[PDB]
Parts: C-alpha cells; sequence; structure tokens
C-alpha cells in the first residue's frame, strides 16, 4: 500500500504571498510505460466538494489559474501558489494514482489579516423555548480576528462554566475574519431563579473585553 | 453537461446495510469511470473504489469484502453498498466522474451518512429577536436556534435565501446524542421591522421543514 505524507499540516499567510506544501509517497509514482507521475492536486473551499487543479503532477487542469504550480517526480512533489489570494483559503490534498488511490492528510491554507473586534449580540432564551422547559442564552460574536478568543458566562455576576457549547465558523474567505457562537444551556428552572446573564469576549484586539448583558426582569 | 447526484439514507444502524445512489447527467457510464471517495466529520479524503467503463470495478483494501460498486447504463445510475456497518463509516459520501489519467474529475456535492443506534428526531426551532429596547444601532443582528436534531444536517437560509449576505450559521455541535445549530443574520435597522425576517430550517433525514419569523421581543 501506498501512504502519502503531506506538509505542512496548516499554513498562515498574508494576501500577495507564496506559498508551496509538499508530499511524499511512500513509493515512486513515476510510471516507465507512459513516463507519467500519477499525482494530483486537490483543493476543497470551505463547504464545497474538492475540485482537482493539477494531474499529472504538473498539468493545470481546465480553468485553473496560473499562479497554482505543482512539480517534483518520483517520491517528491510540491504545490505553489505565487501570489495566494484570497479565494484561496482552502484545504489542499494530493492523491497518488500509482495503485489504488490514496489521499494526503491535507494542508489548510489560512489568510492572515489585522486585528479585528468582534461584534457581539447576546439572545435571551425565547418564550417559546420556555414553554419546553429549556433555556438557552445565545451569544454571537461575529467577524473577529485572530480566532483564539475566549467567551466567559456570567449568571448574577457568578461565572457558569456548566452547559456551555461553542462553535467556529470556518475562516470567511471575503474579510478574513471569523464568527463564534456561544450557548449557555440551562433549564427553565434555574434560568429563572437569577436575573443577571452577561458574555464577555476577551480577545487580544482590546485590554478590557467586549461585554454584552441582560436582566431578565 | 456534466452532474453527478448521490442520493443516501442519512441515517442507518450498524450492522445494516447502507445503499447510496449516484445518478449522472450529460455522460455514459460506458465512457468514463466512476469512484466513491468519503471523508469522516472533519477529517481527510478515503477512496473508497471505482467502476471503470469495461465495468470492472477496485476497491480500498480496507473494505476489503464490505463494499460493493454497480451501476445500471439504462438508469443512468451507480450504486455504493456496504455491509457490516460501523460507526467509523459515518461520513460524507461523493461519486467522480473519472478517466484513466487527464481532464474531467468532477465530483457530486455528497451525501451525509452517519452510521448509529440513535433515532432520528426533528430539530425545535427557535427565534432569536433583539432585546427590545437595550442597543439601538444602524445594524442589528436577529437569529434562529436550531435545537435537539439527529443526525446531520440541517439547513439554514434566510427568507427562502433572498438574504444570504451578513448570514453566520455555526457548525452544528452533539450535546448528548443531539445536535444544536443556530444562525445569526446581521441587517439594517431600515428593514426589520419593517420588511420580514424568517429562517427556513430543512431537515432531510427527518423529512421536516420549519419556518420562523423573527418577530419584536
Ligand atoms: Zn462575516
Ligand atoms: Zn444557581
Ligand atoms: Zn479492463
Ligand atoms: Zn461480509
Ligand atoms: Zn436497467
Amino acid at each position: 500500500d501506498i501512504q502519502m505524507t503531506q506538509s505542512p499540516s496548516s499554513l498562515a499567510v498574508s494576501p500577495g504571498e507564496k506559498v508551496t506544501m509538499s508530499c511524499r509517497s511512500s513509493q515512486s509514482l513515476f510510471n516507465s510505460r507512459t513516463r507519467k507521475n500519477y499525482l494530483a492536486w486537490y483543493q476543497q473551499k470551505p463547504g464545497q466538494s474538492p475540485t482537482k487543479l493539477i494531474y499529472w503532477a504538473s498539468t493545470r487542469e481546465s480553468g485553473v489559474p496560473d499562479r497554482f504550480t505543482g512539480s517534483g517526480s518520483g517520491t517528491d512533489f510540491t504545490l505553489t501558489i505565487s501570489s495566494v489570494q484570497a479565494e484561496d483559503l482552502a484545504i489542499y490534498y494530493c492523491k497518488q494514482s500509482y495503485d489504488l488511490p490514496t489521499f494526503g492528510a491535507g494542508t489548510k491554507l489560512e489568510l492572515k489579516r489585522s486585528d479585528a473586534a468582534p461584534t457581539v449580540s447576546i439572545f435571551p432564551p425565547s418564550s417559546e423555548q420556555l414553554t419546553s422547559g429549556g433555556a438557552s442564552v445565545v451569544c454571537f460574536l461575529n467577524n473577529f480576528y485572530p480566532k483564539d478568543i475566549n467567551v466567559k458566562w456570567k449568571i448574577d455576576g457568578s461565572e457558569r462554566q456548566n452547559g456551555v457549547l461553542n462553535s467556529w465558523t470556518d475562516q470567511d474567505s471575503k474579510d478574513s475574519t471569523y464568527s463564534m457562537s456561544s450557548t449557555l444551556t440551562l433549564t427553565k428552572d434555574e434560568y429563572e431563579r437569577h436575573n443577571s446573564y452577561t458574555c464577555e469576549a476577551t480577545h487580544k484586539t482590546s485590554t478590557s473585553p467586549i461585554v454584552k448583558s441582560f436582566n431578565r426582569n | 453537461e456534466v452532474m453527478l447526484v448521490e442520493s443516501g439514507p442519512g441515517l442507518v444502524a450498524p450492522s445494516q446495510s447502507l445503499s447510496i445512489t449516484c445518478t449522472v447527467s450529460g455522460f455514459s457510464l460506458s465512457d468514463y469511470g466512476v469512484s466513491w471517495i468519503r471523508q469522516p466529520p472533519g477529517k481527510g479524503l478515503e477512496w473508497l473504489g471505482v467502476i471503470w467503463g469495461d465495468g470492472s470495478t477496485y476497491y480500498a483494501s480496507a473494505l476489503k469484502f464490505r463494499l460493493t460498486i454497480s451501476k445500471d447504463s439504462s438508469k443512468s445510475q451507480v450504486f455504493l453498498n456496504m455491509h457490516s456497518l460501523q460507526t467509523d463509516d459515518s461520513a460524507m459520501y461523493y461519486c467522480a466522474k473519472h478517466t484513466y489519467g487527464g481532464p474531467g474529475d468532477s465530483w457530486g456535492q455528497g451525501t451525509s451518512v452517519t452510521v448509529s443506534s440513535a433515532s432520528t428526531t426533528p430539530p425545535s426551532v427557535f427565534p432569536l429577536a433583539p432585546g427590545s429596547a437595550a442597543q439601538t444601532n444602524s445594524m442589528v443582528t436577529l437569529g434562529c436556534l436550531v435545537k435537539g436534531y439527529f443526525p446531520e444536517p440541517v439547513t439554514v437560509t434566510w427568507n427562502s435565501g433572498s438574504l444570504s449576505s451578513g448570514v453566520h450559521t455555526f457548525p452544528a455541535v452533539l450535546q448528548s446524542d443531539l445536535y444544536t445549530l443556530s444562525s445569526s443574520v446581521t441587517v439594517p435597522s431600515s428593514p426589520r421591522p419593517s420588511e420580514t425576517v424568517t429562517c427556513n430550517v430543512a431537515h432531510p433525514a427527518s423529512s421536516t421543514k420549519v419556518d420562523k419569523k423573527i418577530v419584536p421581543r
């Protein structure tokens, strides 16, 4: 069996720059008969299905821009993007076709931009969710950067740790930012015993964390 | 033109059979080969097998006698069949039009398949409307909380799609056998409440759909 080791795992770059990723096959993928190397590179943008960029180690597919360039022979190959643009945000995979197709672990290309503070919104549980015994308080942190941001929930001034679920959207390939959802799940019972509900978004972008909150009454 | 659409169950119990149909358009299955690739939740691509033009089939050694590929030229469909299912088989399944070596390689949108004992359950849709009188501004973010469903995925759009700018739909987080997701939309204060804002939730595994108009607190 052929094993494809890819690298780097993840790459961060600024629009206009150039990067390269390598794919090393456990054995030669060079076919003496057709004088070809059976290796292709695939691009998978957030939420879409993979698209082959290059076949036979260095042949751009129909419609792929010139900035994408693959090379190598035998066991070592690499992919290069001249000037990484925004729409290039995706995960790149290499596929060998010398024997029973095998895929690389993939290369995650991310974009780098300037710090951006999140736009925070807090939402108390809805009337209709209450009627079912549940009580979710939702907090949205939109369009921020960098990714690593923390969210602390405070019930009546006390930091609650239980019942919080967090979600990060893939990187937006338009403004290069992220967004995340924070949900504090409680029972209607405990929700109606307390009054002050707050969401704190401490991030690099600011020494004082962005705060938003409300009170049931 | 080429078109590949896969149709599958969505939820299948362990130790049960799995059948996925790939309907093709714009080409003959006798001239091109059709392979199956899978991708576990947040992981790399795994080539499963291929059905060639002359009819020959090849499979990945991993799932040796568990997977089978066949096709009906009359029906213009290819089928992936798997038995002795494992929860690891839970993944997004794709069929792709391929050739020996060269241009053409075009994938389908793929279908999500989860192997589990959990019983499929529809989502509850709660509206996330602003504090009422806590913060007026030019921008206003509304939300839609989708909780308690199984399996993935769920679909959310705002105003049947007419509103796709400034939308953030977060990935689902498994919350004890059930899934929870939320979507936010930011719009100008001129539109809401003036013009209407509704989120539309679709859960195909449960053949359900919910429209929830966001009304002022
Ligand atoms: Zn955004
Ligand atoms: Zn308490
Ligand atoms: Zn043959
Ligand atoms: Zn068997
Ligand atoms: Zn037939």
